[PDB]
């Protein structure tokens, strides 16, 4: 009734700011994580080239 | 060009059956073919 109740109310404070520093750390991660892929494709130049090379120009 | 030529030349429009829907489809596949290689 006392005791135990007590010591719960002076632990749920530093607990709710470590939770709050790790779904901070969650999403820093998820943002971390992201980066703009680029892809690299074949020069049509070469595709162009290559249709000379058929024509026998 | 030091010498009378053999021969004279003419637009070389010889073989003038070419399609347009024709040399875009050749175009076309060959570029296809590498795409997917």
């Amino acid at each position: 009734d006392i005791m135990v109740p007590s010591f719960v109310y002076n632990k749920l404070p530093v607990i709710h700011f470590l939770q709050e520093k790790r779904a901070e750390q969650k999403l820093r991660r998820v943002l971390d994580e992201t980066y703009t892929e680029w892809t690299e494709e074949l020069d049509q130049a070469h595709v162009t080239d290559a249709i000379t090379r058929s024509l026998n120009i | 060009i030091s010498g009378v030529s053999p021969l004279l030349y003419f637009p070389p429009t010889t073989t003038s059956t070419t399609n347009r829907e024709d040399q875009i489809n050749k175009n076309t596949n060959i570029a296809i073919q590498m795409i997917k290689r």
